[PDB]
């Protein structure tokens, strides 16, 4: 009937039909098994909890992200999550609708191979199709010219398009992205004292890190103000109901992104990648991209990231060169946006890996989707 | 500790 | 005059001058206060006896730890431990004397910047300097690469360290240790019957870990022996002249380290932490962390817990690379003796935090000398 | 004394003195600095290291190649080298031994009489010279006319001689090189999966490429035969202890020489520029040039290469014109050995650049070198 | 991932 | 290089 597009992202699965303008099911990508006793006390039970059930009742549970880093790693629990998304979010048989899916750029082919095989076999998918994220929040935000900076929870890339024309050859991939920022923060809550261990201790310090944490404009400035005891000191009350303070803590967890040493990286901050890609391109390229620096990604919505990326931007290109940083409202869901706007596109029909396609050429056929 | 085990 | 190492463990206080080869006065870090009436038999007593002195007379005491799991909780306990160490044991004059510290990996500011206070304004020390308990480890092994675990009473962390350049997001905390495993003995020794409540219990409960326990090299085969009674049967007189018998009990409380799950706890063992520590590190750096596994700590000195450490991390480790396993015999004062070798170094005079220092800088001093 | 050759190359510093049959030290032109915190375990250590040494210790340095394409970037860094090679690879005083230079072809005059200027005054050389690569090459290779394909580290540039008459105006440099080679399996490595990020990782990457990389005789035919489950499939052991196996990115990597497009560059390939440079020069010399193709450089090593471009040469140079291509397998050194032939000739030894010359005319001297 | 990084 | 290139 009508096609669907599941962005299973590393850490939050957004699902939902082509054309719509929001995910119609977003969970979080948790596949949690018990890890106490089976107990007496016993009417109906289940041996693995996914999505948000997981996280509904994460006490009694050892949370494990099927996705991290981009990558899936334990194919059971992806299969279980597809399954409970089809079946249970989406409530249709996807044996009728196409489905689109999202891959992040540089990434093994036999990931991708495995992911096509599975929705071809185990589901009977008519026709599916694997996308780049950052094409699709490209398509997101309507122009067909710039750099898409999407820093995910598990990943975060480059790529610049002009024109259309993706180039394969400046896209920057970095391995700093929402989860990393929350072992850091996790890391870090040591210094006041309150820390957090355990999978459902790391969900707390993810949702404090979501709730408080904001990016400063000025590293330095921000850290002595918060030294010289400043009004940046926000209470966040736990599930326990203790309340607990944090202080320079709220700007250091997502300095990560523009200090990669911080957890001992070598790789530069995101800034840097951004303007290295950028100068990877052509010099007739160069301007164009400057002033369409498009950013998508759930951990671009930090407080103030847009200004403190434009500055170190600025501090980096050329004083003569006008810089622009678009971040639309709907960053979170700006790749799903994108692939239910192409997805429903009347040229984008023919471009669909049919059935026959796949039996004819096994699973080793998504080479030609190359973005 | 304060948030989290007891120390 | 000379340098004196206070190494203040969570449950065993070494403290001496620096230059030595073992510590000069070694007493559980124990304060115990009377439980019982005052009553019509007085002659000369105390509110608070300290240390061995406690421990001598426990059965009308109620001991309590000041420091577990590496944080002071009751600080004028500390005090009190301090003072006694310094005018007891040691017998010298605090304020002639400089104190060097050790802290575990991974631990709050406020607990090292109050214990700085406090040994600047209630003692007089010309200059103190705080360590980390690991590379104080690293110290006395003599070597300058390698990877460190210091198995404590109150907490297991591990510090990888290359050519000296120890790297500060490789470093794994854990919080098992000589206190969690006595308590998992003292509830599993319900099974047999004996039960031990109170603290003096609590104490014999430690003498019959420390006397009788060990750790299998393989769990199941060894639980399987002991259930099919064998002379895995050992025998504890206890101080009132009853005897008691422990079966596999002797290698289940020691089991938790590499199991957890034991107590609950959703952390991995010991070898998966050292494992992912290791692993942790730059790909060039494994190949000696492999090879120069240093452990110290009181807990591990059970028999065959060295050998167990190097089967499972085998297991875990590539095949083709080996993997040797330090163990001196000094384990239990390994730190301390690291402790007296950095404090009488030359380079090391100009690293001490000199009183003048701190008044210039406050309390909040001791952030310079992080590890 | 005696004439010293310092072949700085663009990631291989060679150097020795004149009249000898192979340099005397040969290690790789990188800068290592510490990266991991302030030191705990220490007692004796350096700031920077140079050479072999930054290599050995890699795991905790973050390497950065002073010469980039040819050009020198960093030149405290290359002074660092420079110094480092005088003073304990050949461990003579500069002051005493005229030193001979080789620099690229079509190279920024600022860079050479930097390079000048700094040699000059902040060492004492009596005299220095500085020559271009491939004219050393032709020297090393006994003969007077040919046309020399000097593929280093960071450049690859092509110098056409007919009777010791240089043609400056056919001389074709290209910036594809060994680097490239080794970014670009950086890159493609991540298809299996095996990534390789971080500057020590680069140093494994390129390990791999010198070892088990080879060049396809056609290219078409090796990929169709490795996607036919072939035995092209070679196994690598990674420093770590983990093994990776390298199937159609072993004839991938050093395909971009002849196929500049698989990173997005304009340029033709080797044997097109080849080509090209033989086809503008005088018709008379073309039948001379054809038969004495004169390899040199590090990346020509590859197992293949001579006969694939041997083959792409005459499909592109009419088919009555014998090609003959010389392939010593001295190439790694090639140029060092002319440059020590060039330096003990007795007619050279008016030609060098005295201290004189050098304060007369300021460090805008060397441009009377040209060839 | 399998060599280099975990995934 | 300083236009065109990094170097
Ligand atoms: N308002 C917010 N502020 C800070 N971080 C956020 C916010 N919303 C989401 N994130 C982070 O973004 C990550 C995932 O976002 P998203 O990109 O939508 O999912 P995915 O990474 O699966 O594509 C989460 O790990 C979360 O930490
Ligand atoms: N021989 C031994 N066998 C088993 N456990 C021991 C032994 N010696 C000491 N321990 C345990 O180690 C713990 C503390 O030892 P130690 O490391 O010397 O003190 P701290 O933890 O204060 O540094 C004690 O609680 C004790 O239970
Ligand atoms: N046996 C080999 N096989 C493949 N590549 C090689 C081999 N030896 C050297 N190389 C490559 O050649 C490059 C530089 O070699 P060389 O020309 O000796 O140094 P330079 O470029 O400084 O003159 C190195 O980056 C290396 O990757
Ligand atoms: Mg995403
Ligand atoms: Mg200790
Ligand atoms: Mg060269």
């Amino acid at each position: 009937t009508t096609a669907l597009v599941c962005d299973n992202g590393s850490g939050l699965v957004k699902a939902g039909f082509a054309g719509d303008d929001a995910p119609r099911a977003v969970f979080p990508s948790i596949v949690g098994r018990p890890r106490h006793q089976g107990v007496m006390v016993g009417m109906g039970q289940k041996d693995s909890y996914v999505g948000d059930e997981a996280q509904s009742k994460r006490g009694i549970l050892t949370l494990k992200y099927p996705i991290e880093h981009g990558i899936i790693t334990n194919w059971d629990d992806m299969e279980k999550i597809w399954h409970h998304t089809f079946y249970n979010e989406l409530r249709v048989a996807p044996e009728e609708h196409p489905t689109l899916l999202t891959e992040a750029p540089l990434n093994p082919k036999a990931n991708r191979e495995k992911m096509t095989q599975i929705m071809f076999e185990t589901f009977n998918v008519p026709a599916m199709y694997v996308a780049i994220q950052a094409v699709l929040s490209l398509y997101a935000s309507g122009r067909t010219t710039g750099i898409v900076l999407d820093s995910g929870d598990g990943v975060t890339h480059n790529v610049p398009i002009y024109e259309g024309y993706a180039l394969p050859h400046a896209i920057m991939r970095l391995d700093l992205a929402g989860r990393d920022l929350t072992d850091y923060l996790m890391k870090i809550l040591t210094e006041r004292g309150y820390s957090f261990v355990t999978t459902a201790e790391r969900e707390i310090v993810r949702d404090i890190k979501e709730k408080l944490c904001y990016v400063a404009l000025d590293f330095e400035n921000e850290m002595a103000t918060a030294a010289s005891s400043s009004s940046l000191e926000k209470s966040y009350e736990l599930p326990d109901g203790q309340v607990i303070t944090i202080g320079n803590e709220r700007f250091r967890c997502p300095e990560t992104l523009f200090q990669p040493s911080f957890i001992g990286m070598e790789s530069a901050g995101i800034h840097e990648t951004t303007y290295n890609s950028i100068m990877k391109c052509d010099i007739d390229i160069r301007k164009d991209l400057y002033a369409n620096n498009v950013m998508s990604g759930g951990t671009t919505m930090y407080p103030g990231i847009a200004d403190r990326m434009q500055k170190e931007i600025t501090a980096l290109a050329p004083s003569t060169m006008k810089i622009k940083i678009i971040a639309p409202p709907e960053r979170k869901y700006s790749v799903w946006i994108g692939g239910s706007i192409l997805a429903s596109l009347s040229t984008f029909q023919q471009m669909w890996i049919t059935k026959q396609e796949y039996d004819e050429a096994g699973p080793s056929i998504v080479h030609r989707k190359c973005f | 500790w304060x948030a989290x085990c007891p120390a």
